[PDB]
């Protein structure tokens, strides 16, 4: 798994290609990936560090 | 370091003013 | 460390997307003068880290202290440095110094040096012309030992592969907006686009089905499949160049 | 002027250059010396650097180019008295100290 | 700081070796 072969690249050209057509159909859901990434509890405990090192640092 | 040097340096300069006195001994020893 | 750098199998520091919307963005400046201020205080850190070095018996007792800090000279070799018993690195500078005082090289011209009374003395050499690298080699012989005492009679690896998941997470993100981007500015060829190279890459995923054990050791290859002619057409090429 | 201009371009070649010498070179060493209880060759680099700071040497009227070739000279003395080699090479510098 | 150490203890050294090579002098009298 180390290397990439051309049936490898291919493979996640067509995958990576037919992901992006069924957006647009919306036959797929894709909420998962979405809000795994998003996480908005995790973007405010962010914020909150942030705020935290502006407190710390003045 | 800022300080250091400095602690060796005028030990050095005790020293060459040490051995000008040892310079005075051979201004009289002979 | 080597002398050149080491190939490794996780990535190091991907790039950062620059065709995404400064209007909407206005951050991609703010995280690129972090870096460059990483870059700078790394500098700094290395340039210090580098510049931070830059009958009757007698008694024989070999004692803790036998230690190589303060080393005994000859007393030729004493008279020539002047110390006492101070050190070997000591003793090769002074040596040299004492050397390129005396204007011995030339006013190999420059290995051969110009002996004179006291440097023949404590090397037991009479030439005129002798090189300094013999010279040197013979301070190794002219220092003997101190006698002993004689009476007779990280986690920053880790973080830093996140930071780079996160930036491929990033391009990944930018790259997944460029493309909707393209295909909403102009439609009509990027959907071509999508049907001729889906169709293209369907049919290299498809150029590998009949090459397997049991479709090969069966007959449903060589008989039959003119429909397919890519094979069994070869043998009049092969038996030609003597493979069989 | 322009190279030796910077605080960070006139200062980096402070402590780069006069380690870049014995690069790659087996120095004699001390460590064994003090846990008791020479190369006769140089480098690929060791000659391009020898090389440029020879070339650098040939600043005259002391401008900004000798302000720099007398404060490398004490630590380069010190590597000069380990690796016989840079006895040959160096001599411009050394003429010019 | 640094340049103003070396500055003397070069000077230390050219003084320590001048006066073996004035001791040369002290043996040759006698």
């Amino acid at each position: 798994y180390n290397n990439v072969t051309l049936k490898n690249l291919t493979a996640f050209q067509l995958l990576s290609q037919r992901e992006n057509i069924c957006e647009l159909l919306n036959l797929v859901e894709s909420t998962e990936r979405h809000n795994s990434i998003i996480n908005p509890e995790r973007q405010r405990m962010s914020l909150e560090e942030m705020k935290k090192m502006l407190d710390a640092l003045k | 370091e800022k300080l250091k040097y400095v602690k060796e340096s005028e030990k050095m300069l005790n020293d060459r003013l040490s051995l000008s006195k040892q310079i005075l001994d051979l201004n009289k020893s002979l | 460390t080597q002398t050149n750098p080491v190939p490794v199998t996780y990535p190091t520091d991907a790039y950062i997307p620059t065709y995404l919307p400064d209007d909407k963005v206005s951050n991609l400046a703010d995280l690129k003068k972090l870096i460059e201020m990483d870059s700078r205080l790394d500098l700094y850190l290395t340039r210090r880290r580098l510049d931070t070095s830059i009958l009757r018996c007698s008694i024989t007792i070999q004692l803790r202290g036998v230690d190589g800090g303060k080393v005994q000279y000859s007393p030729n070799l004493a008279t020539l440095i002047g110390m006492q018993t101070g050190s070997v690195n000591d003793a090769v500078y002074s040596i040299y110094k004492y050397i390129l005082i005396n204007n011995l090289f030339v006013t190999p011209e420059l290995g051969e040096v110009k002996l004179d009374s006291l440097l023949q003395k404590v090397l037991d050499t009479n030439a005129a012309h002798l090189p300094l690298m013999n010279v040197v080699q013979t301070v190794n012989k002219l220092v003997s030992p101190l006698p002993p005492i004689i009476l007779d009679y990280a986690e920053d690896t880790a973080k830093l592969r996140e930071i780079t998941k996160l930036a491929l997470q990033l391009n990944s993100s930018a790259q997944k907006y460029q493309f909707f981007h393209e295909l909403s500015l102009h439609p009509r060829e990027t959907l071509t686009h999508y049907l001729w190279s889906s169709k293209q890459n369907e049919l290299v995923l498809q150029g590998d089905q009949y090459f397997n054990e049991d479709a090969a050791r069966t007959s449903d290859i060589y008989s039959n499949n003119n429909n397919d002619r890519s094979l069994m057409g070869n043998i009049s090429l092969l038996y030609s160049q003597g493979r069989l | 002027t322009e190279l030796f201009k910077s605080k960070e371009c006139s200062l980096i070649l402070e402590a780069t250059l006069p380690n870049l010498l014995s690069y790659n070179i087996a120095t004699p060493d001390y460590h064994l010396l003090q846990k008791h209880k020479f190369p006769q060759e140089l480098s690929d680099v060791s000659k391009v650097a020898c090389t440029f700071l020879c070339l650098l040497s040939n600043d005259t009227d002391d401008g900004a180019g000798s302000a720099f070739c007398q404060r490398i000279r004490p630590l380069v003395l010190h590597k000069l008295a380990d690796i016989p080699p840079l006895t040959l090479a160096l001599s411009e510098y050394m003429e010019n100290t």
